[PDB]
Order: C-alpha cells, then structure tokens, then sequence
C-alpha cells in the first residue's frame, strides 16, 4: 500500500522539516475501522528520528474532555491539505467527508443540489447526502508535494 | 468532539 508511491528516506526528512512542536497536522491509523480517514491534530513534539507525539483536536480519551495523544510515525502523518473551498464535484470524484470527526475517503455519485452533495463510503457501503462545507477534494501528501489521485 | 472508538467504524 503505503511505500509503493513514497520514499522512506524522503519522507523522513520532510517531516522532520514541518512537523515541529505546534504544528497542525493530520493523521492516520492502520487499525481495523479507520482505513481511509484523517484525524486532526497538533504536534505536540517529535519523539526519537522517526516519530511524533501528537494531540487530537477533536478526538478525546474516555472521559471524552481531555484530548486524546498518541504516538505516530512519520508515515502516517502529514500536513492540513491546501483546501480549494469553492469548486464543483463531479460524479466519479474521490473526496474526504468530515464524518464523526475525522476526514473519511469516499466517492461522489450525485452532483450537488440544494447546497449537498450525494456520497458513498466503501468502508461501510453506505451512501448519504453531505453538506458541501464537509467536503474537499481527496488529496495525497507524497515526498513533500500534494497531488491528486492517479 | 468525540472519544476515539465514537469515531472509529464497524
């Protein structure tokens, strides 16, 4: 999956470049559930060469107040993508839906009406009706570059 | 916001 389209040695290294202690970032997990999706958070401080220390923004431990920290990699961490607020989805497009407080993968099927947009996610096979405000267009952060999917 | 596992799916 992950290291087919990065290089590891690059990646390192511009993340030891940009993810510095207060830096908004986002980031992902390889546990069952959380495929396709991005949390946001805030580098909290670099931990040894190849790992950060980040706080959620939004996701909390079990008391459900304080901010959830956890540990991450360089490779499942990255910048808050550049966001082109105003654009016009097309059927087909891949986009991120702000669902349940992370950014999720999902494919638009019905252009927008009345200021929604309809979508479908494949991680649980449903499909709904999003306000466009909780949409953008999926991006990929690959050494050092945002681009489009292939 | 939301615990860790409100947010996770399946």
């Amino acid at each position: 999956d992950i290291l087919a389209r990065v290089d590891l040695e690059t990646t390192r290294a511009i993340a030891k470049q940009m993810f510095s202690s207060g830096t908004v970032v986002e980031v992902s997990s390889d546990e069952e559930g959380f495929q396709g999706c991005w949390f946001a958070a805030k580098v909290v401080e670099p931990v040894g060469e190849d790992k950060f220390l980040v706080e959620y923004r939004d996701l909390r431990e079990k008391d459900g107040i304080e901010p959830l920290k956890e540990e991450t990699d360089f490779l499942h961490i990255r910048p808050p993508p550049p966001r082109d607020e105003d654009i016009d989805f097309a059927v087909g497009d891949k986009i991120n839906a702000f669902y349940n407080d992370g950014w999720w993968v999902g494919v638009v099927i019905d252009g927008m009406k009345h200021g929604t947009v309809g979508i479908y996610f494949r991680q649980s096979q449903e499909k709904m009706r999003f306000g466009r405000q909780g949409l953008r267009l999926h991006k990929d952060w690959v050494d050092g570059t945002w681009q489009l999917p292939l | 916001a939301r615990t860790k596992q409100t947010a996770r799916k399946s």
